[PDB]
């Protein structure tokens, strides 16, 4: 059965103008959910986009498709016309849940040419044995993404697939694939990395 | 066996599904020990999400 709920909510705060800021949630459901955010009831990062092309691969399989989404928003100069309503949603294709905090920026040199960042990934996947997942990370532009597990590139075969939109796919899991991948984003100027992590359930 | 540094990953990860589908019905110090199980030997779907709050 479909489930939704937050695992680290959003803070309402006070916070001083020209200081980065970040914010941060991180929401369990199954299947998969993505998280868009909201400013003052208005879209401002992410989508309800849902992982279409795994649920074709997974066609005829009894899916366990569970684990922990996180995202963060930064605000890199925070000013008075940041202040107001922050909302992180999460929506999975059949429940949505959210948790909202009120920022208030307070006080007036804040800087472009900058590395990425990696704004949304998945913290945890379980799905069984046999079946395919996905490793989500996005980032906040075009990026050139390279995955690493237990320190080596992972390479595009048979059974890895890595995504020009950041996915890592991974087709007939088995337990010996449980462990981290990590996704990097590169531009020009740097890069940014993320954590994600796989457990291939048993199949009984 | 999963090698050392997949189940040192796992724990962290396993403790928090556990944690987020229980609530306080788990103590930390049982999760610690369905996280252990579970990433030292592979564990069902069901019993990761059931096992430290088994009346939900």
């Amino acid at each position: 059965p479909a489930k939704i709920k937050i695992v680290a909510p959003l803070e309402s705060a006070l916070i001083p103008g020209g200081e980065t800021y970040q914010l941060r949630c991180d929401i369990m459901s199954t299947p998969a959910a993505t998280i868009h955010w909201k400013f003052n009831g208005k879209l401002i990062q992410g989508s309800n986009e849902l992982n279409v092309e795994e649920k074709l691969l997974n066609f005829g399989k009894a899916i366990v498709d569970t684990g922990i989404v996180a995202s963060i928003l930064t605000i890199q100069c925070p000013s008075a016309e940041n202040s107001g309503t922050y909302s992180c949603v999460g929506y999975n294709g059949h429940q949505t849940i959210e948790t909202v905090a009120e920022v208030e920026i307070e006080g007036e040199g804040c800087r472009h040419k900058s590395a990425p960042e990696i704004v949304f990934w998945t913290d945890s996947r379980f799905e069984m044995t046999g079946n395919v997942a996905t490793l989500v990370c996005r980032a906040n532009q075009q990026v050139d993404w390279v995955w690493m597990s237990n320190d080596e590139l992972v390479k595009n075969n048979d059974k890895f697939t890595v995504l020009s939109n950041g996915d890592l796919v991974i087709k007939n899991i088995v337990w010996d694939d449980m462990g981290t991948y990590t996704c990097i984003a590169r531009n020009q100027f740097g890069e940014a990395r993320q954590e994600t992590f796989l457990y291939p359930t048993a199949h009984h | 066996v999963p090698a050392p540094g997949e189940t040192r990953a796992c724990g962290r990860k396993l403790i928090s599904l556990v944690m987020a589908v229980c609530g306080d019905l788990c103590n930390p110090q049982e999760g610690k020990d369905i996280a252990t199980e579970c990433c030292g030997n592979q564990c069902s779907d069901d019993y990761i999400r059931s096992a430290c709050c088994p009346h939900h």
